[PDB]
C-alpha cells in the first residue's frame, strides 16, 4: 500500500545556529538529530545518570563469577583429566596455546606444559 | 638579553641554543608585561624564535 | 604610550558579537511528559495509585 | 624530442584559429590534447620491465633538461593523459584551452625532469596559470589564488638556496651524478620536505587547497586534485630518496607523526563541513598522507604502494569532483541543504556517486582497495603502530563519506534531472579504469 | 510550450519567444536568504576568533597533546624497530654523531 | 472506489451514531448529527477524551492533541472525519 | 557444477540490475532468480553431497592472481572444503526460499526488481566469501556482503530511520573491518602466505587473535557491538531474513571456525555475556521483529562458546549455524506473514486469534519454536544439548559461569519464544486487520525451511550427533527441564512489580545511549575544535590590511 | 500546513541550543575514547617497560 | 501584472542643487543607481572639480569633493575605518582635502543618489592641488573650460 | 510533570490532556486490551473520587503528583499505529513531487556548454 500521503518539512525562516550540521533534514517531517539521543528527549525521559549509577554496580554484579572462580578454583575440580592421547599423538595437540590438553594435572610435564602457555603480545628480539 | 644569555651558558657549562631560547623568553616576558592577553604569550616566543633563528 | 609595533597588530582579542534575533528551530512532535528523570529508586514506584489502578484490578 | 616539440608547436595553433569556425575550434583543442595520450601509450608500449630502471634517455647539452622515464613517471604521464581531455570536454573559451594546453605541457616536461633545477624552473611555471584560472572574475575566488601562489612561492623560494648549494657542492644538477655526491645532505633536505609538504597537502602548511579546489572551475578542479599532489610524491621519489637519505632518515619521526596528525586532523575536519566540494577537498588529504607514509616508509615495496596510490586517487577523486560539477552546473548551488532525493532525480548520477564514493573509502573490487592493502603492508613492516592508527580510523572517513551521500541523495526528490551523454561519457573513463584495475591492474 | 528546435533539429535560441525557454539555468534553486547568511558566516569564520578561556584551553590540551602524544609515539616506534633489527642507536635530527645507514655489507 | 483517499459521508455519520449510543446516560433518540457534547448529550470531559479515543480506534486514527481539544460536538467530529485521507 | 555454486547467482543479480530488466519487468525478474538460486541450490546439494559423504575436496585456479607484490601473492583462488561445502550448502538452501518469499511478499513494492538484484548480490558476495582460499577473497566477501547490506536496509531510501541505521551499521561493520584488517597484516607478516591451508599456528603474539575476534564479533554483533542488529527490522522481512539466517552475522563465526587461532577465555567470556544479555533483551520487549534478532544474537553467543571450547566444539558450533539458520529464517518468514494479514502491524499487542493467518503458517511458526527452542529430539535439540555436554566437561573454571550463563539464556529462551506464539495466536483478538494471505510461494518457501529442517535431524550434520558424552541422568535432563520452566512461565505470561529493573530491561541498558555521547558527541566536538580552532584559528594566516 | 490538522502543525519548536559540550566531560570521554581504541600502544609499551625492567635486574644482579 | 503605468524616466529623476565653488548655483537631474560624481560629470563641471581615487583596484574612479548637509548625513553608505578602502578613503583625506577639512566634507563616490535624494542640496568643496601622473594632475587654480566629460579615457597609466 | 506547552494549557484541557495521555500509557503498559479494561475502568473511577474538589492549592498538588507519575511512566517503546508519525510504515514510498524535465539539452547551444574563462 504504497502512496500514503506525507508531510513535509517547511523551510526555515529565523537564523540558523552556528553548528546547524547536526540536524537532519530529509525533507519530510519529522526531521532527527545527527544521532538519536544526541540532544533532546530520550524515550522513557531517562538520563545518562540513571545508567551509570545502574552500571556502576551491574557491571562488578556480573563480572564478580569471573574473578572468583579464575582466582580461587583450578582445574582439580573436574573429575575427570582431559581427552588422552599417545605420546606421538599429543605431543603436537598440546603444541597449540588454545588447545585444552594442557589442563591435565596428571601430565607429566604439567608444569612445564602450563608453563609454556602464557601469551605475550610483542615478539621479542 | 645579553646578562641572562651569558648566565645560563655558564650554569649549564656548556653551549647550544637553550640558553639563547630563556634569553629570548624572559626578553618577550619583561617587554610584554602590562599589556592586554594576546601579548605575553606571543612576544616571549617571538624574541625566542629570533634567537633560535640568529643560532 | 610609545607607539609600538603591536599598536598595528590586529590582536584576535575581541569577543565576537551574537544577536538578539530569534533563531530557527524545526518543530518536532510533542512530548506531554519530558521530565527528566534521574533516579533508581523512586516511591513513585511504589505509589498506592499505580497499584490500584495497574495491580490491584482483576 | 622531435615528436615533443611538433605537439608543442601543433598545441599552439588553437590562437591563429579564427574565432568564426567554432565546431573545428573545439576540435582542434580536443585532438591536441588527444595526441599525448596516443604518444603516452606508444612509449608504454616501447617501454622494457626486463631493461634498466631508466629507459628513453635523453640530454639537451649543458641546458640541463634531462628527460628519463621509470615506472612512476609513465603511470603519472598516463593518468594525466586520461585526465586532460575530460578538462578539455568542459571548457567553451579559448584562453582556457591555452592555459590547460601550458599547464599540460609544464606537468608532463617535470614528470620524466632528471635535473633539480630543471625540476625547480619547470614546475613553478604554472603559478600565474593557476593564478588566472583560480580568481576569476565572475566566480572564483582572489584570495584562494592569492593563498596557494603565496604558499608555492614560499616553498620554492626556501628550496633554491640548497638548491644551487648541492650544485656548487657537486658541480651539476643532474641526479645520477647529485646522487653520486658526498653533500651537507640536512640543508637539501629540509629544502625539499618544506617544498614538497607544501605541495603535497600536510599540516600545518596546507591551507591553501580546500579554498582552491573549489574556488577554482571544474576542469581546473580536476587538474589540481589529480596531479599537482602526484608531483610531490614523484617529487620525493625521484629526488629526495636518492639524493639525501641520511635526512629522510633522521626526519623519518617527525615526518610520520605529522602525517599521522595531519590525516586525523583532516578526517575529523571533514565531518564539520557543510559543502560538498569542501568536503572532496579534505578527503584527499589523508591519502596524500598515507601515500606520504608508504613513501618514507621504504620497508618492501614503497615505492610500487605509492605509485598504486596515487593512480588510484588520481582515478577516483576527479569523478568525485566530475558528479560535483555537473551537480552545480545544473543546480547553480553547491550547498548542501539544497541537495535532496537526487536517486529518484539523478538515477545513474547517483549510482555514479554511490560507486566513486565506496572507491574513495577503499573497497574491495576497486584498485584504491589494493593501493591502501600495499601501502599499509610497507607502514606494518617498518612498525605496527602506524598501521594500526590507520587502521583504526577507517570508519572516521567513511562516516562523512556515506552521511554526506545518504543526506544529499534519499530524502525528498528535488533538484535536477539526470545525467546527459556529455556527462556520463567523462565519468566513463574513470569508472573503466577503476574497474579494469580493480580487477587484473597486473598480468 | 515554446519551440526552442526547428522539426528537423536546429535549435533555435527563441530570443523573441513570448514562453520562457529552456536552458541551463531552468533547474537552478530558489536561495533562502537565511541558508545564504549561514553559508557566508561559515565560509568566512575566521573573524569569530578569540583567544578566550575555552579556545585556549583546547588548543592545548588537544591540538599540541596530541601532537606530542604522536611524535613520541613515532620516536618509540622508531627505536623498537632499531632494537629488532639488531642496531646501535641512531642519530635522530639533533642526536649526536652517531650511526646511521647500516651498511648492506654489514651483517648485524 | 469513491474519494482521493477519503470516504463517504454517510458511512462515516453512520459509524459517529453507532459509537456514541455507548453511555448508560445517552438515550438513543437525541442523538443526531452535529449534536452537541456537554449541553445536548450529557457527557464530561472524561467522556469526551473516551469518545474520541474510541473513534480512533473505530476509525484507526492518532488524533492529534490539539485537534482532539477541538472535538467538542458530533459534528465536529464527523467534519474531521470527512478531512481525513488515512482513516479506515 | 563447482564453479556454479559461486558464478550464478552474480551473474543472475547483474542481469536483474541491468539494463535488460528493463525489457523484463517484475514478472520476469522474478523467474529469472528464482530459476537461478534453483540452479545454484541444486550445484550445492551435488557439492554438499560429494564432498561431506565422499570427502573430496576440490581447489580452483578462477582469474590467475589478484595482485602478487613483493612476498605478498593474492590470486582469485577457490577451494571446497567440509567447512566450504557447508557454508554453500545452507547459504544457498536459505537464500533459494528467501528469494521465493521476497517474490510474493513485495509483491505491491514499485521497485521490486531492485530488491531481487540486490538480494542476488548479497546471496552471490556470501558465496564469494565462503569460498575464499586466501585472505583477501574472505576480505573481499566481507565488504561485499556488507555493501548489499547497506543498500538492502536502505532499499526504502525515503524513511530517515533507515539510513541513520543503515550507516550506523555500516560504521561499527567498518571498525570490526578495519580490526580484521590489522589482524591479516599480522598473519600475512607473521606467516608468509594467505590460503588457509597453509596457515598452521601453535602459538600467536595473542592480537592475532584479539583482533581477529573483535572484527568477526562486528559481524557477529556480539557484547558491545550488538545495537545495530534491532534497528535493521526497518528493511523489508527478506533482508532481514536473510542476513539473519545464514549471511553476515554468520560469516564472523564462519572465520572463527575455519581459522581456529583463538583464546579460548576472551572467546568464552564474550559469548557468555553476549548470550545473557540476548537473552534478558529477548523476553523484555514487544516489537516481534526485534525479539527475533535478539534470539540470533542469543545462538550466536552459544555458537563463540562452542568454537571456543575446541576444534569438536568448533565443529559442532559450524552444526549449530547449520540447524539454526533454516529455522531463524523460517521464523523471520512466518512473522512477516502474520505481519502482512495484520496490516503492517509489527507490535504484539494487537494480535490474537485463529482468523487472521493460515494454517500452515502457524503450523510452520510452530514447529521453528520447537526446534529453536530445544524441544526434545529436534534440531536445535541436538546441536544445543551438544553444545551444552561439551560444555558441562570443559577444563576451564571460567567455563563453569558460562554454563550457567547458557542455561538461564536457554530457559528464557523458551520463555519469550513461548511468549510469542502466546501472543499471536493464544491470546484474544486484539487489532483491527484481517486478510490472510494464502498464497502458494511463501508456503512453499516454509515448507521447503521445513524439509531442511527435517532432514538436519534425519542426516546428522557432523559425526558429533549421537556421539555421547557421559553425563548423570539429572544434567542431560536440565535444559528440557529449563525449556518446560519456560513454557510453564510464557503461559502464565506473568510479571513482577520491580518496574524499575523493567525500565532497564526495556531500554536495551542504554547501550545505544552510551555510545551516542561517550564517542560521537565528542568525535563532533573533536572535528569543530580542530576545524574551526586550528585551521581558521591558530593555522590561520591573515591578511596585511594596506 | 495542508496535513497539520492530520499529522500535527509546527507549533512545537525543538529544545535544543546547539552548544558545545561541557569542557570537562568532552576531555574525560576523549581520554575514555582514547584509552579504548589504543590499547596496542599501551600493551607495546609496556611490554617493553616490562623487558627493560628485566634487563635491569639482570644488569644490577650480573655485577657484584 | 495590469494596468501598470508605463516606465518613465519621471519616475527615477532625482534633481540635486549643486552650486561651484564661484557661489553659483546650479540645476542637476540624477538618476537612482548612480553616484552623484558621475551626473556632476555629466553636468558639464571642469575636469578641475574632479580627482582619482587613491585606493587599490578603483583608481579609475573619478570623484568630487562636496558638503552633505546635517540631514542627509545618515543617506551616506557607511564605510569601514579599519578597511583597505577606508585605509584609501583616509588617504584621500590626509592628502586632497589637508585644512580644507570640514564635519561635512565627504566624496560624491560614495552617494547612490535614491528617492530621498530629491531635492537634496549640496556644494563644491576646495582642494589642495595634487598630481597623479603626467596625464592628470590639478594645478591648484580653476581656471579652465575643458569638461572632464570631454576625456575619452581614464587612464590610470 | 508535564511539557511547558502542556503547562500552559487550561485547567479542564490539563486533566483531560493527562488523563488520556494516562490511558495512552496504560495500553503501553498492557499485556493486552482485554487486560487493559479493567484498568481502564479503574482509572476512571479514580478521578471520579476527585470530582468535587474546590481548594486550588490541593487541587494543584494532586494535578502535580499525577503529572510526576506519569512523567515517571513514560514508555520506551510506545504502541503506534504503523502509517502515523513514529510509526514503521511511516515514510515508506510517497508519491512523486512534480519534477520538470529539460529534453535534449545537449542539442541546445552546441560547442559553447563548458566554462567560462
Ligand atoms: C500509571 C498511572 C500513573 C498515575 C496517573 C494519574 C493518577 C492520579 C489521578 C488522581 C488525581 C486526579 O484525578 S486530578 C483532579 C481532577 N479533579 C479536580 O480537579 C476537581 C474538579 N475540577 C474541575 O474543574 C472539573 O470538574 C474537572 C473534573 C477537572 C473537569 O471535568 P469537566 O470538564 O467535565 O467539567
Amino acid at each position: 500500500g504504497a502512496g500514503a500521503p506525507v508531510k513535509l518539512a517547511p523551510r526555515p525562516d529565523k537564523p540558523l545556529p552556528t553548528w546547524y550540521e547536526l540536524w537532519w533534514d530529509n525533507g519530510y517531517y519529522p526531521g532527527q538529530p545527527a544521532a538519536d539521543f544526541m540532544f533532546g528527549a530520550w524515550p522513557g525521559n531517562m538520563t545518562e545518570t540513571y545508567y551509570l549509577r545502574f552500571w556502576s554496580v551491574f557491571g562488578l554484579a556480573l563480572a564478580a563469577p569471573f574473578y572468583y572462580v579464575a582466582n580461587f578454583t583450578d582445574e582439580t575440580r573436574m573429575p575427570m583429566v582431559p581427552q588422552q592421547y599417545p605420546a606421538e599423538v599429543r605431543d603436537v595437540l598440546v603444541q597449540r596455546r588454545n588447545s585444552m590438553l594442557k589442563h591435565d594435572f596428571s601430565a607429566p610435564d604439567f608444569k612445564e606444559v602450563k608453563d609454556r602457555a602464557k601469551i605475550y603480545w610483542t615478539p621479542m628480539y | 638579553f645579553s646578562f641572562t644569555d651569558a648566565t645560563v651558558e655558564n650554569m649549564r657549562g656548556k653551549h647550544d641554543m637553550t640558553s639563547g631560547m630563556v634569553a629570548g623568553a624572559v626578553t618577550g616576558f619583561l617587554f610584554g608585561m602590562g599589556r592586554p592577553m594576546p601579548q605575553p604569550v606571543a612576544w616571549p616566543l617571538a624574541f625566542a624564535g629570533a634567537a633560535v633563528a640568529a643560532d | 604610550s610609545m607607539k609600538t609595533l603591536a599598536d598595528y597588530i590586529r590582536w584576535r582579542n575581541k569577543e565576537p558579537i551574537k544577536a538578539s534575533v530569534e533563531e530557527w528551530r524545526p518543530p518536532v512532535p510533542v512530548i506531554n511528559y519530558d521530565k527528566p528523570q534521574n533516579d533508581v529508586l523512586s516511591a513513585l514506584d511504589k505509589d498506592p495509585i499505580v497499584r490500584r489502578v495497574l495491580i490491584n484490578p482483576k | 624530442m622531435f615528436i615533443s616539440v611538433l605537439l608543442i608547436l601543433f598545441a599552439l595553433c588553437v590562437t591563429l584559429i579564427p574565432e568564426a569556425h567554432y565546431h573545428m575550434v573545439r576540435v582542434w583543442s580536443f585532438v591536441a590534447t588527444i595526441i599525448p595520450m596516443w604518444v603516452v601509450t606508444w612509449m608504454w608500449w616501447n617501454f622494457d620491465a626486463s631493461g634498466h630502471g631508466l629507459q628513453m634517455l635523453v640530454i639537451l647539452g649543458r641546458s640541463h633538461l634531462a628527460f628519463g622515464i621509470d615506472g612512476v613517471a609513465l603511470s603519472l604521464m598516463l593518468l594525466t593523459t586520461v585526465l586532460f581531455p575530460i578538462c578539455m570536454m568542459l571548457l567553451r573559451t579559448v584562453a582556457g584551452f591555452m592555459t590547460f594546453i601550458l599547464l599540460e605541457v609544464l606537468v608532463l616536461s617535470a614528470l620524466c625532469v632528471l635535473d633539480l633545477l630543471g625540476f625547480y624552473i619547470l614546475f613553478e611555471a604554472s603559478l600565474i596559470l593557476l593564478f588566472l584560472l583560480i580568481g576569476r572574475a565572475p566566480y572564483g575566488s582572489l584570495e584562494a589564488a592569492y593563498k596557494i601562489v603565496l604558499y608555492t612561492m614560499a616553498g620554492s623560494l626556501v628550496l633554491l638556496p640548497t638548491l644551487f648549494m648541492i650544485y656548487s657542492e657537486c658541480g651539476t644538477t643532474n641526479v645520477l651524478y647529485m646522487t653520486c655526491a658526498y653533500n651537507h645532505q640536512t640543508v637539501l633536505g629540509w629544502g625539499l620536505l618544506a617544498v614538497l609538504a607544501v605541495k603535497i597537502p600536510l599540516m600545518p602548511v596546507h591551507l591553501w587547497l580546500p579554498e582552491a579546489h573549489v574556488a577554482a572551475p571544474t576542469a581546473g578542479s580536476v587538474l589540481l586534485a589529480g596531479v599537482l599532489l602526484k608531483l610531490g610524491g614523484i617529487g620525493f621519489l625521484r629526488f629526495m630518496l636518492p639524493v639525501v637519505p641520511e635526512f629522510c632518515v633522521s626526519v623519518f619521526p617527525l615526518v610520520s607523526t605529522l602525517c599521522l596528525v595531519s590525516f586525523l586532523f583532516s578526517t575529523l575536519s571533514t565531518l564539520r563541513q557543510i559543502d560538498l566540494k569542501k568536503i572532496v577537498a579534505y578527503s584527499s588529504i589523508a591519502h596524500m598522507s598515507m601515500v606520504t607514509l608508504a613513501i618514507f616508509s621504504q620497508s618492501e615495496f614503497s615505492a610500487y604502494s605509492s605509485s598504486f596510490l596515487m593512480i588510484a586517487h588520481g582515478l577516483i577523486s576527479p569523478a568525485l569532483f566530475l558528479i560535483v560539477g555537473i551537480l552545480y552546473d545544473r543546480a547553480h548551488t553547491k550547498f548542501i541543504l539544497y541537495f535532496s532525493g537526487l536517486g529518484a532525480s539523478m538515477p545513474i548520477g547517483s549510482t555514479l556517486f554511490f560507486l566513486f564514493t565506496l572507491g574513495n573509502l577503499a573497497f574491495p573490487l576497486f584498485p584504491n582497495f589494493i593501493a591502501e592493502v600495499l601501502c599499509m603492508v610497507s607502514i606494518f613492516a617498518v612498525h605496527e603502530l602506524l598501521a594500526y592508527v590507520f587502521c583504526v580510523c577507517q570508519v572516521l572517513g567513511a562516516a562523512y563519506g556515506f552521511w554526506a551521500f545518504n543526506r544529499v541523495v534519499h530524502g525528498l526528490p528535488r533538484g535536477p534531472a539526470d545525467v546527459t551523454r556529455t556527462e556520463f561519457h567523462t565519468v566513463l573513463p574513470l569508472l573503466i579504469g577503476a574497474v579494469w584495475l580493480g580487477i587484473k591492474p597486473m598480468a | 510550450e515554446a519551440k526552442q528546435f526547428t522539426p528537423d533539429g536546429k535549435y533555435m535560441p527563441g530570443i523573441f519567444s513570448k514562453a520562457k525557454p529552456l536552458d541551463r539555468s531552468t533547474q537552478w534553486v530558489h536561495k533562502n536568504p537565511y541558508i545564504e547568511a549561514w553559508y557566508y558566516r561559515r565560509d568566512h569564520f575566521e573573524n569569530e576568533f578569540v583567544w578566550n578561556y575555552r579556545t585556549t584551553i583546547e588548543a592545548l590540551w588537544f591540538l599540541g597533546g596530541f601532537t606530542a602524544a604522536a611524535y613520541a609515539l613515532s620516536v618509540f616506534a622508531f627505536r623498537q624497530a632499531d632494537r629488532r633489527s639488531g642496531y646501535p642507536k641512531r642519530q635522530i635530527l639533533g642526536d649526536e654523531p652517531a650511526m646511521v645507514l647500516p651498511d648492506e655489507r654489514q651483517f648485524y | 472506489g469513491f474519494g482521493g483517499g477519503f470516504l463517504d459521508k454517510d458511512s462515516v455519520t453512520e459509524r459517529v451514531l453507532h459509537v456514541t449510543k455507548h453511555f448508560e446516560k445517552i438515550d438513543a433518540s437525541k442523538v443526531s448529527p452535529a449534536a452537541s457534547f456537554e449541553k445536548d448529550l450529557g457527557l464530561d470531559s472524561l467522556d469526551v477524551v473516551e469518545l474520541v479515543m474510541a473513534l480512533e480506534e473505530e476509525f484507526g486514527l492518532e488524533i492529534p492533541d490539539a485537534e482532539a481539544d477541538k472535538i467538542a460536538s458530533v459534528g465536529d467530529a464527523i467534519n474531521y472525519i470527512c478531512s481525513n485521507p488515512m482513516a479506515k | 557444477m563447482f564453479l556454479l555454486s559461486v558464478f550464478f547467482p552474480l551473474l543472475g543479480g547483474l542481469v536483474n540490475t541491468s539494463p535488460i530488466a528493463r525489457f523484463l519487468g517484475h514478472r520476469g525478474s522474478s523467474i529469472i532468480a528464482i530459476g537461478c538460486m534453483v540452479v545454484a541450490f541444486i550445484s550445492s546439494v551435488v557439492i554438499y553431497y560429494e564432498v561431506v559423504f565422499m570427502g573430496c575436496a576440490v581447489s580452483v585456479d578462477v582469474f590467475g592472481t589478484w595482485f602478487s607484490v613483493g612476498t605478498f601473492h593474492a590470486g582469485w583462488t577457490f577451494n571446497f572444503d567440509l567447512l566450504t561445502a557447508n557454508m554453500l550448502f545452507t547459504v544457498t538452501g536459505v537464500s533459494m526460499a528467501v528469494h521465493m518469499y521476497a517474490c510474493d511478499y513485495m509483491r505491491q513494492d514499485p521497485h521490486l526488481n531492485l530488491f531481487l538484484g540486490y538480494l542476488s548480490y548479497f546471496t552471490g558476495f556470501m558465496c564469494v566469501l565462503v569460498a575464499a582460499d586466501n585472505l583477501l577473497v574472505m576480505l573481499v566477501g566481507w565488504e561485499g556482503i556488507g555493501v548489499c547490506s547497506y543498500l538492502l536496509i536502505g532499499y526504502w531510501s525515503h524513511r530517515l530511520s533507515a539510513v541513520k541505521s543503515a550507516q550506523k551499521a555500516i560504521l561499527v561493520n567498518r571498525v570490526s573491518d578495519g580490526l580484521l584488517m590489522w589482524g591479516v597484516l599480522w598473519v600475512w607478516y607473521h606467516l608468509g602466505s594467505l590460503e588457509y591451508d597453509l596457515l598452521n599456528v601453535y602459538s600467536a603474539s595473542g592480537f592475532v587473535g584479539l583482533s581477529i575476534l573483535i572484527g568477526a564479533m562486528g559481524k557477529s554483533a556480539q557484547i558491545l557491538f550488538h545495537v545495530w542488529l534491532a534497528d535493521a527490522m526497518e528493511g523489508p522481512t527478506p533482508v532481514s531474513a536473510l542476513i539473519h539466517a545464514a549471511t553476515l552475522v554468520t560469516a564472523g563465526v564462519y572465520l572463527l571456525v575455519r581459522l581456529h587461532i583463538h583464546d579460548e577465555m576472551f572467546v568464552i567470556i564474550v559469548g557468555s555475556l553476549t548470550a545473557f544479555m540476548a537473552g534478558v533483551f529477548g523476553a523484555t520487549q514487544s516489537d516481534l521483529k526485534r525479539v527475533i534478532a535478539y534470539s540470533t544474537c542469543s545462538q550466536l553467543g552459544y555458537m563463540m562458546v562452542s568454537l571456543g571450547l575446541g576444534e569438536t566444539g568448533g565443529e559442532a558450533s559450524m552444526g549449530h549455524l547449520m540447524t539454526h539458520a533454516s529455522f531463524k529464517a523460517a521464523l523471520f518468514l512466518a512473522a512477516g506473514m502474520v505481519i502482512s494479514g495484520n496490516g503492517g502491524n509489527q507490535h504484539i499487542a494487537r494480535y490474537g486469534g485463529s482468523a487472521h493467518s493460515a494454517m500452515f503458517t502457524m503450523l510452520t511458526l510452530m514447529v521453528a519454536s520447537l526446534s529453536l527452542i530445544g524441544w526434545p529430539e529436534l534440531s536445535g535439540f541436538y546441536s544445543k544439548e551438544t553444545i551444552l555436554n561439551l560444555a558441562a566437561i570443559c577444563a576451564d573454571p571460567i567455563a563453569d559461569v558460562a554454563h550457567t550463563l547458557l542455561l538461564l539464556t536457554a530457559m528464557l529462551t523458551s520463555a519469550y519464544t513461548t511468549k510469542l506464539f502466546y501472543q499471536c495466536f493464544m491470546v484474544d483478538f486484539s487489532g483491527s486487520s484481517v486478510t490472510p494471505v494464502r498464497n502458494v510461494l511463501p508456503i512453499l518457501a516454509m515448507a521447503i525451511l521445513l524439509l531442511d529442517i527435517m532432514l538436519k535431524v534425519w542426516v546428522g550434520t557432523n559425526l558429533l550427533s549421537g556421539m555421547l558424552f557421559f553425563l548423570p541422568w539429572g544434567v542431560k535432563t536440565l535444559p528440557f527441564g529449563l525449556m518446560v520452566a519456560g513454557i510453564l512461565t510464557a503461559t502464565a505470561a506473568v510479571g513482577s512489580e520491580r518496574f524499575t529493573l523493567i525500565r532497564f530491561c526495556g531500554s536495551r541498558w542504554g547501550f545505544d545511549q552510551l555510545f551516542a555521547r561517550s564517542p560521537v558527541n565528542p568525535i563532533f566536538d573533536l572535528g569543530r575544535i580542530t576545524w574551526a580552532i586550528g585551521d581558521r584559528g591558530l593555522l590561520s594566516v591573515g591578511n596585511l590590511r594596506a | 500546513t495542508s496535513l497539520d490538522h492530520v499529522f500535527g502543525d509546527n507549533s512545537n519548536k525543538l529544545n535544543y541550543n546547539f552548544e558545545p559540550m561541557g569542557m570537562g566531560s568532552l576531555f574525560i570521554r576523549t581520554m575514555v575514547m582514547v584509552g579504548v581504541f589504543f590499547f596496542p600502544v599501551f600493551i607495546m609499551i609496556n611490554d617493553d617497560y616490562k623487558y627493560t625492567s628485566f634487563l635491569d635486574k639482570v644488569a644490577a644482579a650480573k655485577a657484584a | 501584472h495590469g494596468p501598470a503605468q508605463t516606465p518613465t524616466v519621471f519616475d527615477k529623476l532625482v534633481e540635486v542643487t549643486v552650486v561651484d565653488m564661484n557661489g553659483i548655483r546650479h540645476r542637476v537631474r540624477g538618476l537612482q543607481g548612480q553616484s552623484l560624481a558621475q551626473a556632476l560629470v555629466e553636468y558639464g563641471f571642469p575636469d578641475t572639480y574632479f580627482f582619482p581615487n587613491m585606493g587599490f583596484y578603483t583608481q579609475h574612479i573619478v570623484d568630487a569633493h562636496v558638503f552633505v548637509p546635517k540631514e542627509f548625513w545618515g543617506k551616506v553608505q557607511n564605510v569601514d575605518p579599519e578597511s583597505d578602502d577606508g585605509l584609501a578613503v583616509k588617504r584621500m583625506f590626509r592628502d586632497i582635502v589637508q585644512d580644507y577639512q570640514r564635519d561635512t566634507s565627504f566624496f560624491a563616490s560614495y552617494i547612490t543618489l535614491g528617492a530621498e535624494h530629491n531635492g537634496m542640496t549640496v556644494g563644491i568643496g576646495p582642494i589642495k592641488p595634487w598630481i597623479l601622473h603626467s596625464e592628470w594632475a590639478f594645478a591648484g587654480v580653476h581656471d579652465s573650460r575643458n569638461k572632464q566629460f570631454d576625456k575619452p579615457t581614464v587612464e590610470i597609466w | 510533570m508535564a511539557s511547558e506547552v502542556v503547562l500552559a494549557l487550561p485547567h479542564k484541557l490539563r486533566v483531560m490532556r493527562m488523563y488520556r495521555t494516562g490511558l495512552k500509557e496504560l495500553i503501553n503498559w498492557s499485556a493486552n486490551r482485554h487486560e487493559w479494561y479493567p484498568r481502564a475502568y479503574a482509572l476512571r473511577q479514580e478521578f471520579e473520587d476527585s470530582k468535587a474538589l474546590t481548594d486550588r492549592e490541593e487541587i494543584r498538588k494532586k494535578l502535580e503528583h499525577g503529572e510526576e507519575l506519569l512523567a515517571r511512566f513514560r514508555h520506551w517503546e510506545p504502541l503506534i499505529k504503523p502509517e502515523f508519525v513514529g510509526g514503521t510504515a511511516y515514510s515508506i514510498n510517497p508519491a512523486q513531487p512534480k519534477l520538470k524535465f529539460i529534453p535534449n539539452y545537449d542539442a541546445m547551444d552546441e560547442y559553447k556548454k563548458g566554462d567560462h574563462l
